[PDB]
């Protein structure tokens, strides 16, 4: 079980919706929280999540996702 | 089990959502003294919860004691979380 | 809950892990949602926190897109 935090630059609430849907759809997810003043940091907790693959998926779907924390 | 003992109940599944205060209580729902579900709730607060066939308004006091008009065979009980 | 955020709990279909993940994705995608978590003794419920969430509209959307859904808590 890990806590992963990813910054996803958001152009709009459509970006936030897409990013949250993608993360929450991921196998092994327990929880997802959208945090930050601009609601552009995603905290995801769960088991067997590949943080690099999740960042790559967000880069493809949304925007230049940046990995902040894996713990 | 079939005798309620909150001192021996496993902690519920929970997530302390970051956008809101951390709830102080655990609640446990029983039918015929058999655990059906559990979670977190605020002390000194109120919630509406589906308890068997009925929607029940449940109040909590400052010590995580819960009150409500539960349908026959059902009860929801509270206790303080660790560190509260 | 205390303050300006809503917390609700919706029981979601457990047809499969993928179905439960589709339900998670739909809720997480909803306007005004801040956070979602799998809760319940059987991890068959989604707890969602946010503001301006229409719990009844969300139940209807889950039933349309995913499978049966049931509101179980508002706080």
């Amino acid at each position: 079980k890990q806590k992963i935090v990813i910054k996803v630059p958001m152009a709009s609430d459509k970006c936030r919706s897409k990013a949250m849907a993608l993360v929450a759809s991921t196998g092994g997810v327990d929880s997802v929280a959208l945090v930050g003043d601009l609601r552009d940091k995603i905290e995801v907790v769960g088991d067997g999540i590949d943080s690099i693959k999740l960042v790559s998926a967000l880069r493809k779907k949304v925007g230049h996702a940046e990995l902040l924390q894996v713990s | 089990k079939r005798a309620i003992d909150l001192s021996r109940e496993r902690d519920p599944n929970f997530f302390d959502h970051p956008g809101i205060p951390v709830p102080e209580c655990f609640w446990f729902m029983f039918k015929n003294n058999v655990r059906q579900d559990a979670g977190t709730c605020y002390s000194s607060w109120k919630m509406d919860m589906k308890v068997g066939p009925n929607w029940v308004h449940i109040k909590s006091d400052d010590n995580c004691n819960l009150s409500g008009d539960f349908p026959p065979g059902w009860i929801v009980l509270g206790k303080k979380r660790p560190g509260f």
